């Protein structure tokens, strides 16, 4: 991350290099759902949401017209999102411990 | 002593005193007054003069009741015995295993 | 629409037909130690002027 | 000999005596002011008479005398955190709820509470922490402690957080409604002058 | 009941026919040593012991 | 009596120095700055 | 130390103080007074004399809290092991990666 | 010492290189007791107080989280601290205490 | 004695290491009676008077 912050700069269009979404504390979702919404947060920046042409070699009603923006930069202000993504909750089937 | 049920203990609690009294000038008086008996430039005369300059005792000279209590206890112990022998008045020794 | 509220952070024990229980957050502390009033707090001065 | 010292315990049941964590970054003593004042002969000796008594005490005091003072301060702070935990109902369920999680021991209950007015009223971990630090600071002062857990919270380089935040709240949900009070109802009366919070 | 906390609304009431004996009588159990965890039913408070 | 050379009063200046251990936060006088958000039950635009 | 989660750091940071001073006059006072100790007209004495004259510390005597914090931490660490052997109190050594 | 004072510059954190503790006069202590506290003052700055993991291959309750600061520099303003540290108080007068 | 004074300290119970009975001038008892009462003064400290 400290290498990526050294690369942030104001671009030719007076814009920033990225979009910083700084997370102080994290919602208590199952960790496998944190990793899935991060996959979504990475793809919402891309043109057409990062999706391809799925009908008639053209884009969808919703996927078309999405030009996108600069890539989000998840910037954890604390360590509770860095350890939330790599958190493993599977393999346990005890009562009060199992996560569906 | 089968039925005594009374105990007495004395606590040597010391408190601090003299909010401003310049510890280092008492330490000079102590090691100069006592120079005719104890070696003045030593780490013991500086340490004990450091204690006297900073700490007084909590409720002293009123706990002399306990010391005089125990000096009278021993007087009666050695006097209410058929004869003050070694057989009648043992002194606690330092026994190892098997006594 | 049920309007949003803020959790009151008090005991939520109900005892049936007798209604809500008597909330005693700190018990007897504020009667012995004294009222606290955490809302107003003073940041002690660690620094100063030299 | 280490299993006998409870090295087997769940490390999430060990609470700091304040109930909070701390990240201190304080501008400290450098010594340029004191050496400057010595060369100008303005204030050559900065140690005061009250400090030379306290200094002399450390010379002839056993170090175990300092641990008895500190372990009596540690339990007096835990009794003031126990009062604050009990006031705001600080438990795993409360802290998880402050972060958008319905945490209950009954698994089917938390699934049904999603579609009720349970989610109508909300609160934040930041707001919950700010009430804990405000009340703990005032109470601990009333006990004559004067801790700087609230002064440090208002410095731009320091952050104060509740202690039980680093745990996974989705895992040990059967202890959800168990409070963070750490000491026996009689060791609370020992410190808080007969006062009790539970019984 | 003294360690029950939480922000949820419960209703506390005694169960039907909830008065039952314990598993073992916790009065009779005590520790034998201060250096480990020997723990069982104890006895011995006699005129001499 | 001990006459000693001192620093002449006109060749030195007392300067007041304010020593702080940390920079105070934005809402320094506020015990709970998060109660403006926790009490916005209608929303914020 | 499995549940600590708390860190303490100290910033030995400084400022620049005053305007209209004379650094050569103080630098003369500094390196003249400490002449029986450190040789005057030296590169080190000139450097430290100028930092003293131009810079002041930001925390000051109010930053000694951290120094006394860690001094009590190590007193507590040492006096709470069953006995202060070399086995109970290891000292941080410079290992070469292989131990 | 003068080599040390030559490189005593301000870092990039607007921070001095080291912490200066200038000793003019020395508190009355035996020489050996003075040397022992110098050992402590050299180690109070180190991370974890210059102590290693002593229980369960981890730090204790007290040395954990000590990140330290810049090393203390005992800068005597007078020769007293220099000849008290190397003072041998065993059998000689040497303007010191008689400590057997 | 100067070694013993170097060992005086405040103990864990906020007490002093010993009890200092400082004698400035001595009562004129026969010297064999001074040595006997010193034996007593040493034993009165012990549990059960020694």
């Amino acid at each position: 991350m400290e290498t990526v912050m050294a690369g942030l700069q104001k671009t030719v269009m007076n814009e920033l290099n990225r979009v910083i979404v700084s997370i102080a504390d994290v919602p208590k979702l199952p960790a496998h759902r944190i990793r899935n919404l991060i996959a979504v947060l990475a793809a919402v920046s891309k043109p057409n949401l990062g999706f391809d042409a799925n009908r008639l070699e053209d884009h969808s009603c919703f996927t078309k017209g999405w030009l996108g923006f600069n890539d989000i930069l998840l910037f954890p202000l604390t360590v509770d999102l860095f350890d939330r993504v790599v958190a493993n909750e599977a393999g346990v089937n005890d009562a009060g411990f199992i996560v569906p | 002593g089968r039925a005594a049920r009374s105990t007495v203990r004395m606590e040597s609690r010391i408190q601090s005193f003299g909010e401003g009294k310049d510890v280092d000038n008492f330490m000079a008086k102590f090691h100069n007054q006592l120079s005719g008996v104890y070696e003045r430039r030593s780490e013991g005369v500086a340490n004990f003069g450091r204690i006297l300059a900073t700490d007084t005792d909590l409720g002293g000279t009123s706990g002399l009741s306990v010391v005089f209590n125990g000096l009278l206890r021993g007087l009666h112990h050695v006097s209410t015995v058929p004869t003050p022998n070694v057989a009648n008045l043992p002194i606690r020794n330092n026994r190892d295993g098997a006594g | 629409y049920k309007e949003t509220s803020r959790v009151s952070l008090t005991s939520m024990i109900y005892v049936g037909t007798a209604g809500k229980d008597l909330s005693l957050p700190t018990g007897t502390v504020e009667d012995i130690i004294g009222a606290v009033d955490g809302m107003r707090r003073v940041v002690r001065t660690i620094g100063g002027q030299t | 000999s280490m299993l006998r010292n409870w090295s087997w315990v769940n490390v999430h049941n060990v609470h700091s005596v304040t109930g909070t964590s701390e990240n201190v970054v304080l501008a400290g003593y450098v010594g340029l002011s004191r050496t400057h004042d010595y060369i100008m002969d303005t204030r050559s000796t900065p140690a005061t008479s009250q400090g030379r008594r306290l200094a002399a005490m450390f010379y002839y005091t056993n170090a175990d005398k300092m641990l008895s003072l500190t372990f009596g301060l540690a339990g007096q702070l835990r009794a003031a955190a126990d009062t604050t935990v009990a006031k705001f109902q600080i438990c795993p369920h409360t802290i998880a709820r402050a972060q958008g999680y319905i945490m209950t021991d009954n698994d089917p209950l938390s699934d049904e509470l999603k579609g009720t007015d349970f989610v109508t009223e909300q609160f934040s971990l930041a707001g919950l922490t700010n009430l804990y630090l405000g009340y703990f600071d005032g109470l601990a002062t009333r006990l004559g402690i004067y801790d700087l857990r609230y002064t440090y919270s208002e410095y731009a380089e320091c952050r104060v957080e509740l202690h039980g935040i680093q745990r996974n709240f989705l895992t040990d949900r059967l202890d959800a409604f168990v409070s963070y009070k750490c000491l026996h109802p009689i060791m609370f009366e020992y410190y808080m002058c007969g006062a009790n919070i539970s019984g | 009941l003294f360690w029950m906390a939480g922000t949820t609304r419960v209703v506390l009431c005694e169960a039907a026919n909830g008065y039952k004996p314990m598993a073992y009588d916790i009065s009779q159990t005590s520790f034998w040593n201060r250096e480990n965890g020997l723990w069982a039913f104890t006895w011995g408070e006699s005129e001499k012991t | 009596i001990k006459t000693a050379p001192v620093v002449p009063p006109t060749e030195q200046r007392d300067m007041v120095q304010e020593e702080r251990v940390g920079t105070p936060v934005k809402n320094a006088g506020n015990a709970n700055p998060a109660a403006d958000s926790d009490n916005a039950t209608e929303g914020v635009v």
